[PDB]
RNA sequence: AUUAAACCUUGUACCUUUUGCAUAAUGAACUAACUAGAAAACUUCUAACUAAAAGAAUUACAGCUAGAAACCCCGAAACCAAAC
């Protein structure tokens, strides 16, 4: 359930996960469905990071 | 082979006739009708396949059950023989 | 929603214009040409409710804390699924959430 | 006095309401009489035309029944010929069909093919008036008229639409994707929009049913 | 032979290691491709016509 | 194919380039449809490149 | 190729089958028509919704629903029942 500029989210998501993951995350963007696919499990870090944004 | 030596007459078809114009109307009866009537209930046709679909053997077997008592004796015997071939083909090959 | 704006610029859609999503439908092979030419019941089946599963219902307010817990109410809230065809005979609890349900 | 409508259900805070010009069919120049708010979750859904494409295929194909039959070599007193009555019936999930209807509504509004009206009532029953009014407002050659319920639809509108092949009159429950696509522009009464929104917005918290909702 | 066995040893070791590292990156780059709304939306231009 | 097909010798129309080159093409005719995907490219060509 | 139809130069009919070979071996007077690949248990792919999913009967500690995705033809010696 991503709304707005997906590219802006991807840039921030890529930046946030690059240090934690150690390299740029491998991701696939399904713009038609408005979803982002990421290899590996990083829900806990992303969920906490989303809370920081205020979502 | 050989081909016609005369041209067929031109034909004009109306695409906005009531049947074409109203095709698909009330297809949302369930969602817009509180789901009281399922769209499957709107199917009109052979009794054994109203709201139901299956393979040829299933369709034939269901047909026999629905109208077996009301079918002709000759037709029933033919249907029984036909069912045998269908059963073996799908269930053994 | 810039996508909506593009629709206004784009021409009016028609029935013929509709096209299936990419990769939604695979191709098929037909014999038109040479391509396909040539060749235990007695033991109760207890359905348990986890303490963690119990905790969120109260915390989410799905089940009223004042009202005593009722298995029928849980079914009313779709908390648990019981199938007569499965012949479920009992209800249990799951150790999960022992440390998270105060 | 503008006719001001607000969505009965709670619009999301992060989503702004969708708005359109309220119209009336009483007079030729009554193009705009009010401003109405439309739920973003209904009238601002993503334009997923494959769902609409799938729904249109479903509409064409779930009613498809072929009665072709032929006698094979064994039945001669065709190796692969049609074999009796054959049907192609299948069912889409109610969630998808509701979503497909939601997608279609946005496209018509964004393409300026949807015209929200207070009521269908017409000063005269002459079919000429409806056609002329459509030309007056530059509506498409085909205009679809939707009312809240079939029983209460005005007599004057019935006569005008009944005699017009390209202008079809349907009730709220009769709305379907194929009719919307076949008709260049859509005319909806304000009560119908609320009726459609309620059913479409009902999908929220879609309890998987163990029995019919009734 | 101009170069003795001592000269040969280790002269090209650095390049060989780098070449494999590039090979490793290319090998482990399998992933699906992204999907864009513009592709679906641009399809409607197929219906464009003159007034 | 050569046996079954015609052939000619190298030649010039009227020694076109001896004094001054003359373009052989003299007339172009274009048919278009207002509402046709097939002619859209030609229709777009008319807007932009036909004048040039 | 040619100025030129024939001359000059080059070239061991076709399908099937043998083995990736026939100077083997099968089959063809010719024309027109007719004449043989059919299934979803699981998976990938395409989407909906999601600790829930399916319009009753189904599965679930990310699952669940929908769609698409598959496997020919002709031909024995025989055998049996009931009439004639």
């Amino acid at each position: 359930k991503v709304e707005g500029d997906i590219w802006a989210l991807q840039k921030d998501v890529e930046e946030f996960l690059s240090p934690l993951l150690g390299k740029t995350p491998i991701t696939q963007v399904n713009e038609v469905t408005g979803t982002l696919r990421i290899k590996g499990y990083f829900d806990e870090q992303l969920k906490a990071w989303l809370l920081e944004k205020g979502f | 082979a050989f081909v016609r030596l005369t041209l067929p007459p031109p034909k004009v078809v109306d695409r906005w006739n009531e049947k074409r114009a109203l095709f698909g109307v009330y297809d949302n009866i369930g969602i817009l009708g509180n789901f009281e009537k399922h769209p499957k209930e709107l199917i009109k046709g052979p009794v054994w396949l109203r709201g139901w679909r299956g393979n040829e053997l299933q369709r034939c077997v269901r047909k026999k059950k629905f109208v077996g008592n009301r079918m002709f004796i000759e037709d029933l015997h033919n249907l029984n023989k036909r069912i045998s071939y269908l059963y073996k083909h799908f269930n053994r090959h | 929603g810039t996508s909506l704006d593009l629709l206004r610029s784009l021409p009016r859609v028609s029935l013929a214009n509709l096209k299936p999503s990419p990769n939604s439908r695979k191709r098929e092979r037909r014999p038109r040409d040479r391509r396909r030419g040539r060749k235990h019941s007695f033991r109760h089946q207890y359905q348990p409710l986890s303490l963690r599963r119990l905790q969120y219902l109260i915390d989410l307010g799905r089940v009223d804390p004042t009202q005593p817990i009722d298995l029928t109410q849980l079914v009313n809230g779709r908390g648990v699924t019981i199938q007569p065809l499965k012949r479920d005979y009992g209800v249990q609890l799951v150790e999960e959430g022992a440390d998270t349900f105060q | 006095d503008p006719v001001l409508r607000k969505c009965e259900l709670r619009i999301p805070v992060h989503r702004r309401p969708v708005q359109a010009w309220v119209e009336s069919l009483r007079g030729f120049e009554q193009e705009r009489i009010g401003l109405a708010e439309l739920h973003p979750d209904v009238f601002a859904t993503a334009p997923r035309l494959d769902i609409v494409h799938q729904v249109a295929i479903w509409q064409r194909n779930f009613r498809r029944i072929s009665y072709a039959n032929t006698k094979t070599r064994a039945e001669v007193s065709v190796a692969h010929g049609p074999r009796g009555p054959t049907s192609y019936y299948y069912m889409l999930p109610m969630k998808v069909r509701a979503l497909g209807l939601k997608v279609a509504l946005t496209v018509k509004l964004m393409q300026d093919d949807l015209h929200i009206v207070d009521s269908l009532e017409l000063p005269t029953a002459d079919p000429q008036y409806l056609t002329e009014l459509a030309q007056y407002r530059h509506w498409g050659s085909s205009v679809l008229l939707v009312d809240l319920t079939h029983e209460e639809m005005p007599k004057n509108v019935v006569a005008a639409t009944s005699g017009l092949n390209s202008f079809n009159l349907i009730p709220a429950v009769g709305l379907n994707v194929y009719s919307m696509l076949k008709h260049q522009t859509l005319v909806l009464t304000l009560p119908s929009v609320a009726f459609l929104e309620d059913k479409l917005l009902w999908q929220d918290s879609r309890y998987t049913p163990l029995y019919p909702f009734r | 032979p101009y170069m003795t066995a001592e000269q040969e040893c280790g002269h090209a070791a650095e390049r060989r290691a780098q070449a494999f590292e590039a090979i490793k990156a290319a090998a482990t780059s399998k992933f699906p491709k992204h999907r864009y709304i513009a592709d679906q939306l641009d399809h409607l231009n197929i219906s464009k016509k003159w007034s | 194919t050569g046996r079954g097909t015609s052939s000619r010798f190298l030649t010039s129309v009227l020694h076109n380039g001896l004094g001054r080159y003359v373009q052989q093409l003299q007339r172009l005719s274009l048919s278009l449809s207002r509402d046709a995907p097939s002619s859209r490219g030609a229709r777009e060509f008319v807007e932009r490149e036909v004048t040039d």
